[PDB]
C-alpha cells in the first residue's frame, strides 16, 4: 500500500532558542567596523570552499590542488575519477555548443 | 509596577483654551495675534509643550508623527481625533447587531 | 441521529424568530414558542429535573379552524362533491403523513420539543396544528387562511 | 533638565530631520525625558521592500554550506563485471549491477560534495539595506532612543514588565554601542531571558531587526549608525581595501 | 461599374494614409507600463490580523 | 460522467413557486479564525458583508464561530435538511460573497 496509518509525533520548533535569535549578527562587520573583517571570515567548513562558490567540476579542482596531499588514498582516487568524468561531460556533451 | 493603561482617548471641550493656556505658560505671558501659526521650528520648547500636553491628557504624539507637528495649529488638529481601544469581538458584539445573526469568541 | 438542538451552532430563540420571518408571517414569539412545547417532554423534564404551559388550547383551536377552513375552500372549488366526499379529501389533507411532510420541511420538529428523537407523527402533527393556532391568535382569520391555502392545498 | 540631541553631520537643503522622542530604562513612568533629531536619509528615506528582501535573502543564504552527498554508479562498491551476456538469455541487458536502474544502486544526479552557497551584494546596496529597516521601524511605531541601556536593578523581571507597561511588544532587540562598556545591569537582566536581546552595535543587521519587534537604540549607538552608513553615499570608489590606511578614513 | 477608373484613382487615398498612421502609432507605442508604490505596501496586508 | 454518477428528477421542495416563494437556506455556520493567511479574505467579509446579508435575508441565521484553524469554511444547511460544506479558504471579499449568495437562492 504505502501511506502511513497514525500522525507522526508533533515537531516542536523553537524558535527562540540562542541560535536562531542571534542568527545573521556580526553580518554588518565590514561596514559598521571599519572594514577590519569580511563577512566572509565568518564561514565556517571546508579549507576549499570557504568563501567561494563554483560548479561541480571546479570544486573538485579545487579540493584537489588545496586539500589532495592529505586526503585518503582511495578518496583521492575517487576524485580523481570525478574530474576525469566531469571533464568529458562539460567539455564534450550537451545541447549546447 | 502602575497597571497598564487603556489607549483609548475622547477629547475634551475645553481642548482649545488648554492649548491657550499652554502655549502662553512655555511662550510667555506676551502673544502674538493668530497663535494657531507659531512654529515648533525650536526643538526645547516643542519638547515642553508636547510634554505637558501628554503628562495631562494622558495621550502622547508618537514618534512617527513628531517630524508632523510643525505648527501649533497641526498639535491643535491632532489631539481632535480621538482613539477608541477595543478588540474587534466587542466592537462587531455592540454595532447594531440584527436579531438572526450570532458571533462568538473561541480565543 | 440526535436532534439539532443537540448539536453545535444552535440558539433556540434566534431560530424562533427566523421560523417567523421565512414563511412572512408576523407571529406573536410568545405564543409561538408556547406552540412548540409538547406536554410529553414536560412530564419527562418533570422526571429527569427530579433527580411552562401544554400545546392543548392551540392544537385544538388550530385543528378546529383548518378543518372548517378546508371545507370552505373545498366546498367553493367543487359545489357538485358531497358532504361525505370532502369529509374524506379534509382527512387526506389533515393526514399524518402529509402535514408531517410539510412540517420537517417547515423545520418544524427542529423546534419541536419532545421526550422521542425522532419524532413520533402522532406529536408532530398536533405541533403543527398548535403553530396554526398560534398564527390564528397572531394575525386573525385571513392571515391564517391564506397560511392553509399556501400549505395545505398545494399537496 | 532636557535631553537635546541634533543632527552634527550636514543633512540636505530640501530636506528635513525628523524627530523621536528620548526615555530611559531607569523609571517605569520615565518616557518622554528628552527628544532628539534624526539623519532624515538613514531614518526616513523611500520605503524599499524589494532591497529588505535582497538583503534579508543574501543574509541567509550567504553562510550556508550544504553537507549532502550521494555515491554515484562509479563510487558504489563493486559493480565491475557485466551480469549476463547481452544476446544470451531473455533478460534485460545490463553492464553493472550499480547502474541507477538497480536497486542499491548509485545516484544518477544527486547531492554532489561540500557545496557553497556563497555570493556578495554590493555594500552600498546592503548599507540602503540597513537604512530601510531602520525607517521602517520608526515609520511604524517600532523604533526607541535611549540615553542609556541602564536598569535601576538586575532582576529580569522587570525589564519584561517594563515592556509590557510600554507596548513594545513580545520581542525586543536592544543595542549598545561597545561590546566592553555596557552596563552591568542589562548584561545580567538580558542573559536569562530569551526574547529579548542584547547587541553591539556592530552586530546590528537586517535579520534580527526583522525578527524582533522592537528595536531599541541608543543615543551613542544613533549617532553612530548615522555616521556610517551616511558615509557610504558620498564616497569615492575604492583605490585598494579601506581596511588599508587612506589619508581620512578611520 | 460606377465609377470609371480615371474617377476613382485616388478618391480614397487620404483615408487609406491617415488609417496607416493608426498602425504606426500603436506599433510605436508598446513600452514597460508604470510602477506604483501603492500594490508594492500592499503586500504587506497578507499578515493582516483580526487582533 | 452520466452512467458513472446517480441521476434525478427536477423538482423543488413543496412546491415552492405555488403559493409563496419560501428561501430554503436555513443556517449558515462561519468558520474564520483571529490570525492566519487562509481565513483573512473571509475576516474582512465579517467587517462588511455579514451584517447588511444577514438584513437582506431574515430568514437564515448567521452563525460565526472566530475559532483557530487552518482552513476556513461555511456550513450552509436547508429546510429539507441537506448539509453543504464549502472552504473558503485563501478567498477575495468579492469571490466570498459571491459564494454566499449562490447558496442562499438555491435549495
Ligand atoms: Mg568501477
Ligand atoms: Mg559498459
Ligand atoms: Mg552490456
Ligand atoms: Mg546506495
Amino acid at each position: 500500500i504505502g501511506i502511513r496509518l497514525t500522525l507522526p509525533p508533533p515537531k516542536v520548533v523553537d524558535r527562540w532558542n540562542e541560535k536562531r535569535a542571534m542568527f545573521g549578527v556580526y553580518d554588518n562587520i565590514g561596514i559598521l567596523g571599519n572594514f577590519e573583517k569580511h563577512p566572509k571570515e565568518l564561514i565556517r567548513g571546508p579549507i576549499w570552499l570557504r568563501g567561494w562558490k563554483g560548479n561541480e567540476l571546479q570544486r573538485c579542482i579545487r579540493k584537489r590542488k588545496m586539500v589532495g596531499s592529505r586526503m585518503f588514498a582511495d578518496d583521492l582516487h575517487n576524485l580523481n575519477k570525478r574530474i576525469r568524468y566531469l571533464y568529458k561531460h562539460f567539455n564534450r556533451h550537451g545541447k549546447f555548443r | 509596577c502602575p497597571p497598564l493603561r487603556s489607549r483609548a482617548y475622547t477629547p475634551p471641550e475645553d481642548l482649545q483654551s488648554r492649548l491657550e493656556s499652554y502655549v502662553k505658560e512655555v511662550f510667555g505671558s506676551s502673544l502674538p495675534s493668530n497663535w494657531q501659526d507659531i512654529s515648533l521650528e525650536d526643538s526645547r520648547l516643542k519638547f515642553n509643550l508636547l510634554a505637558h500636553l501628554a503628562d495631562d491628557l494622558g495621550h502622547v504624539v508618537p514618534n512617527s508623527r513628531l517630524h508632523q507637528m510643525c505648527r501649533v495649529r497641526d498639535v491643535l488638529d491632532f489631539y481632535n481625533v480621538p482613539i477608541q481601544d477595543r478588540s474587534k469581538f466587542d466592537e462587531l458584539s455592540a454595532s447594531n447587531l440584527p436579531p438572526n445573526l450570532k458571533i462568538t469568541w473561541s480565543y | 441521529p440526535v436532534r439539532r438542538s443537540e448539536k453545535p451552532n444552535w440558539d433556540y430563540h434566534a431560530e424562533i424568530q427566523a421560523f417567523g420571518h421565512r414563511l412572512q408571517e408576523n407571529f406573536s414569539l410568545d405564543l409561538l414558542k408556547t406552540a412548540f412545547v409538547n406536554s410529553c417532554y414536560i412530564k419527562s423534564e418533570e422526571a429527569k429535573r427530579q433527580q411552562l404551559k401544554s400545546n392543548q388550547e392551540l392544537s385544538e383551536q388550530g385543528t378546529s379552524f383548518s378543518q372548517t377552513c378546508l371545507t370552505q375552500f373545498l366546498e367553493d372549488e367543487y359545489p357538485d362533491m358531497p358532504t361525505e366526499g370532502i369529509k374524506n379529501l379534509v382527512d387526506f389533507l389533515t393526514g399524518e403523513e402529509v402535514v408531517c411532510h410539510v412540517a420537517r420541511n417547515l423545520a418544524v420538529e427542529q423546534l419541536t420539543l419532545s421526550e422521542e428523537f425522532p419524532v413520533p407523527p402522532a406529536v408532530l402533527q398536533q405541533t403543527f396544528f398548535a403553530v396554526i393556532g398560534a398564527l390564528l391568535q397572531s394575525s386573525g382569520p385571513e392571515r391564517t387562511a391564506l397560511f392553509i391555502r399556501d400549505f395545505l392545498i398545494t399537496q | 533638565e532636557p535631553v537635546l540631541r541634533k543632527v552634527e553631520l550636514p543633512v540636505p537643503t530640501h530636506r528635513r530631520p525628523v524627530q523621536a522622542w528620548v526615555e530611559s530604562l531607569r523609571g517605569f513612568e520615565q518616557e518622554r525625558v528628552g527628544l532628539a533629531d534624526l539623519h532624515p536619509d538613514v531614518f526616513a528615506t523611500a520605503p524599499r521592500l524589494d532591497i529588505l528582501h535582497q538583503v534579508a535573502m543574501w543574509q541567509k543564504n550567504f553562510k550556508r554550506i550544504s553537507y549532502a552527498k550521494t555515491k554515484t554508479r562509479a563510487e558504489v562498491r563493486g559493480g565491475g563485471r557485466k551480469p549476463w551476456p547481452q544476446k544470451g538469455t531473455g533478460r534485460a541487458r545490463h553492464g553493472s549491477i550499480r547502474s541507477p536502474l538497480w536497486r542499491g544502486g548509485g545516484v544518477a544526479h544527486g547531492p554532489r560534495g561540500p557545496t557553497s552557497y556563497y555570493y556578495m551584494l554590493p555594500m552600498k546596496v546592503r548599507a540602503l539595506g540597513l537604512k530601510v529597516a531602520l525607517t521602517v521601524k520608526l515609520a511604524q511605531d517600532d523604533l526607541h532612543i535611549m540615553d542609556s541601556l541602564e536598569l535601576p536593578t538586575g532582576d529580569p523581571q522587570y525589564l519584561t514588565e517594563l515592556a509590557h507597561y510600554r507596548r513594545w511588544g513580545d520581542s525586543v532587540l536592544l543595542v549598545d554601542l561597545t561590546h566592553e562598556e555596557m552596563p552591568q545591569s542589562i548584561v545580567e537582566a538580558t542573559s536569562r531571558l530569551k526574547t529579548f536581546n542584547l547587541i553591539p552595535a556592530v552586530g546590528l543587521n537586517v535579520h534580527s531587526m526583522l525578527k524582533h519587534q522592537t528595536l531599541v537604540l541608543t543615543l551613542p549607538t544613533v549617532a553612530f549608525l548615522e555616521d556610517k552608513l551616511l558615509w557610504q553615499d558620498s564616497r569615492y570608489r575604492p583605490l585598494y581595501p579601506f581596511s588599508l590606511p587612506y589619508s581620512d578614513f578611520p | 461599374p460606377y465609377m470609371t477608373r480615371e474617377q476613382e484613382r485616388g478618391h480614397a487615398a487620404v483615408r487609406r494614409r491617415e488609417a496607416f498612421e493608426a498602425i504606426k502609432a500603436a506599433a510605436t507605442s508598446k513600452f514597460p507600463p508604470h510602477r506604483f508604490i501603492a500594490d508594492q505596501l500592499d503586500h504587506l496586508n497578507v499578515t493582516k490580523k483580526w487582533s | 460522467t452520466a452512467r458513472g454518477t446517480p441521476s434525478r428528477f427536477l423538482a423543488s421542495v413543496l412546491h415552492n413557486g405555488l403559493g409563496r416563494y419560501v428561501q430554503q437556506l436555513q443556517r449558515l455556520s462561519f468558520s474564520v479564525s483571529r490570525d492566519g493567511a487562509s481565513s483573512r479574505g473571509a475576516r474582512e467579509f465579517v467587517e462588511r458583508e455579514v451584517i447588511d446579508f444577514a438584513r437582506r435575508n431574515p430568514g437564515v441565521v448567521i452563525y460565526v464561530n472566530s475559532r483557530p484553524c487552518c482552513v476556513p469554511r461555511v456550513v450552509a444547511e436547508y429546510l429539507n435538511g441537506a448539509v453543504r460544506e464549502e472552504s473558503i479558504h485563501c478567498k477575495s471579499v468579492e469571490e466570498i460573497s459571491t459564494l454566499v449568495q449562490k447558496l442562499a437562492d438555491q435549495s
